């Protein structure tokens, strides 16, 4: 009943699996890491991409499949009830989303600064570059998208339509690339707040702040 | 680590690194290590890479696992950038201090200005110890003495903390108070300015003129204590004393050059020609930190990096002592792992098919004539 | 005047001055005064200076109280930006005609190319006489001689008078009617097009007509009347002819040189060591257009001016004759107001604690050697 801790997987599973991947380059930046023409490279550390690309494509193709095939058809009549447990879990979505995206655009990006800090890079292919570019980056879009067409799917309001804000956050990284804008989130939340407040504008929301609040 | 992947040719024909020594190769923490050495800047830089009127002369490691205590081009002290000059030799010595425990594998390398690190030879390094036990002390023109390892730190700290906190009593203080849906709704219908009023607006002044007040307040404070300071010391150092290198007395011809496609040798034919007086013998080529002997005529002692020594890697189809006014037309074969292994096999890609190298020649009471070579390299498949 | 308020370090390792001469301290209008010296480019020019690849030889004075009538680096006069080279000595000669009645600091300055006025020592020099008794004749390569001062001022006036005054007439003409209420409400409500109409759109053509008409007769009477004429000449003058120095005789050596903070003084450790055969003493170190003297040793006549030369200035803890093959350490101290004065004690803002300056040596038959000076300056507090 209402918004549960569902949300608690959201948090914890990019933590759990981000810190696993701290630690796991933790032993190898050093160890295998450093020279890329050692063979422990094209196991601990290439291995690891061809994985993860993999990884990423099958979960983006089933995760946004489910969520486009299991799109509320009869959305024209469902209760606020519901509207409101469905504003609720896409605000989840949110919240995994902007938790992806401070890893990614973050967490490993100003790490990856730090890596080349340290040692003069023997590929486009360093351990912080298989993380930054091509495990964390992938990972808070495939999430990115998962909220926009949860949205587009599950709510009205956002349903008829495509936001122009929400297409622009989403799709906005794909215009983020390196050498040699995601404030787009604010238009998305002034319309996720909207679609909170159609049965819910009361109120509170307008009653109950003329008396108690 | 870094060379290897960059450019086989730049790496031939950028800068020659020679006479490298390195005063011990296991060290415990807070010890030092010396680095010495000569290096050469090719008079064929590449294009491309812009000349080295702003150089800086690095250490190559994993971080700080050493720290750079002094680093000498010349006679100078030079912890600036340094104007190198293209064709001269120089000398240069880093000392460096342990600070983390491990095996690190060292290089000196130059940093250029315009587009690359150049890295030289590189060496491991073995450091025993705890990383607790790393000192770097440092007297001050002002009296006291001070460890860099955590001087400054805790204030720091304390003035992030402090104005951090500052910010988020700030957004503390508002959020108190709902957020979101019914702010933006009451700015909807209706006007907002019920949403703000001191004490709002008195809170907001008490911080505005709190924050100038304290910003005022600690400078002129931290001016009290520290009232002796100087800006940031900068600026590249022109003037480096380059080394006085007597003419060599042998002249060689490069006449065609070149390696097997795939393969770990690189054939030249050379016309050395032995001008000054004393019978003389091939001993060494040099070519990418990449070093090959014969070692019928020459033995590394220096304890080079095994990786890059060539033991008898250099063979002449004729080293017989060369006699003083003649000259001979002789095949030389540099050969060995290290050819592939540091990747100059990796010429074939490069836009630029010509390499460079040292010729070390000794002549009958050991004493050395260093001549240098280039020409194009050209491949050979079939 | 401009000097002192630019970094310490740039005046002290830019462009040294030395034999230094003026013809004359005052001067009636319409007379000669000849400025003349030596220049070296510090060959440890600063970073941030644009090497003086373009650099031009200026005056540094209050606009025309002098006009330069002619200006030599080395034999060759020098009209245009010269390119000079880092490490080279050069002679010039500025001359002057005076031309405003009054008291004028005079400098010698460079003007350099990237970032910089380079500005040399300044003297006082006096102009007594009238303006209007100042003449600037010049002969042309077309029979006429005139004065610059006035040539071509009418015609200048006059076609400016003529073109404004058409300015006006056309403003005049439209402004004889009301100009803007009436006019603008026209517009509003309804069509304007009544605001116009020939013969308003005649005298438009007129005006056109006549102005293209009125620009290509007075060009081509222009070019009646000076028929021959050049472009501006222009462009960088290379191949400016250094002087040719004998080697000098002495080196010296820089062991630490610090200076009181704050204080009027420069101390360094110098070691001295006379190669070359007569016994040699120290009698100058030039910095930054500041003279320091032993006036012990030697007592400059070429009234240098006073605010710059410190005549006993310079103090050596041992300045007996210093013989032939002989070497020794001695501390030196360059001490006077000129020091806080022109603010070389302002070097502690700079980011670049190094100096520069000039040694001048005296054997006994007072025949010198000049040796060059730079390292590191260091501050001391306590
Ligand atoms: Cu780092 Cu080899
Ligand atoms: Cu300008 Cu004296
Ligand atoms: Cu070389
Ligand atoms: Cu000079
Ligand atoms: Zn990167
Ligand atoms: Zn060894
Ligand atoms: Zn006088």
């Amino acid at each position: 009943l209402l918004d549960k801790k569902w949300l608690t997987f959201a948090l914890a599973i990019y933590t759990v699996f981000y810190l696993w991947v701290r630690w796991y380059e933790g032993v190898y930046g050093w160890s295998a890491g450093l020279d890329s023409f050692a063979p422990e490279f094209e196991t601990y550390w290439m291995n690891f991409l061809y994985t993860e690309i993999v990884l990423e494509i099958v979960t983006a193709s089933i995760l946004w499949g489910y969520l486009w095939k299991t799109r509320d058809r009869n959305l024209a009549a469902l209760t606020p009830r519901e509207e409101l447990r469905r504003n609720f879990t896409h605000l989840v979505w949110l919240v995994a989303y902007a938790w992806a995206i401070y890893w990614g655009a973050s967490y490993f990006t100003e790490q990856d600064g730090t890596w080349h800090q340290t040692i003069v890079r023997d590929t486009d292919f360093t351990p912080s570059h298989i993380i930054e570019f091509y495990l964390s980056y992938p990972i808070y879009i495939i999430t990115g998208f998962a909220a926009f067409i949860y949205a587009k799917t599950r709510l009205p309001f956002f349903a008829k339509g495509i936001s122009l804000p929400y297409l622009v956050l989403v799709v906005g990284p794909f215009m983020i690339l390196p050498n040699v804008l995601a404030l787009a989130v604010m238009g998305t939340l002034t319309q996720t707040f909207y679609s909170f407040a159609q049965g819910g504008l009361g109120q509170s929301l307008c009653e109950a702040v003329d008396e108690g609040l | 680590h870094g060379e290897k992947s960059q450019a086989a040719f730049m790496r031939m024909r950028t800068i020659h690194w020679y006479d490298l020594s390195w005063s011990k190769e296991k060290v415990k923490i807070n010890e030092t290590v010396e680095i010495k050495g000569k290096f050469h800047v090719f008079e064929g830089w590449p294009e491309t890479v812009d000349e080295p009127d702003v150089a800086f002369l690095n250490v190559g490691m994993p971080g700080p696992v050493f720290i750079r205590k002094e680093s000498y081009i010349g006679g100078q002290l030079v912890p600036r950038s340094v104007r190198l000059e293209i064709g001269k030799t120089y000398d240069f010595r880093v000392v460096l201090k342990a600070r983390r425990p491990g095996d690190w594998h060292v290089h000196t390398m130059m940093n250029v200005q315009g587009g690359g690190p150049i890295i030289g030879p590189g060496k491991w390094i073995t450091v025993e110890g705890s990383m607790s036990e790393f000192r770097n002390p440092v007297t001050t023109l002002t009296g006291q003495t001070v460890d860099l390892e955590n001087y400054n730190e805790g204030n720091t700290y304390f003035w992030h903390a402090f104005w951090f906190a500052i910010g988020v009593a700030w957004i503390g203080y508002w959020s108190r108070r709902p957020i979101f849906i019914p702010r933006l709704l009451m700015v909807d219908a209706g006007r907002a300015d019920e949403l703000v009023s001191a004490t709002d607006r008195k809170v907001a002044m008490g911080f505005l003129a709190a924050t100038i007040l304290i910003v005022v307040m600690a400078m002129s404070s931290a001016n009290s204590k520290y009232p002796i300071t100087i800006p940031l010391q900068a600026g590249t150092m022109r003037g480096m004393k380059p080394l006085e290198l007597p003419a060599p007395t042998v002249s060689v011809k490069v006449e065609d050059a070149t390696y097997r496609v795939p393969g770990r040798a690189m054939r030249m034919k050379l016309t050395i020609t032995n001008h000054g007086n004393s019978p003389i013998r091939l001993g060494e080529f040099y070519t990418a930190s990449v070093r090959f002997l014969d070692s019928d005529v020459y033995k590394d002692t220096t304890g080079y990096p095994e990786d890059l020594l060539a033991e008898d890697g250099l063979s002449v189809s004729d080293n017989s002592p060369l006699a003083p006014g003649e000259t001979r037309t002789v095949d030389v074969t540099a050969s060995d792992a290290a050819w592939e292994v540091y990747r100059l096999s990796d010429i074939i890609y490069d836009p630029d098919s010509r390499f460079a190298g040292l010729l070390f020649f000794f002549d009958a009471t050991g004493n050395r004539q260093v001549v240098q070579i280039d020409a194009p390299l050209i491949p050979s498949f079939m």
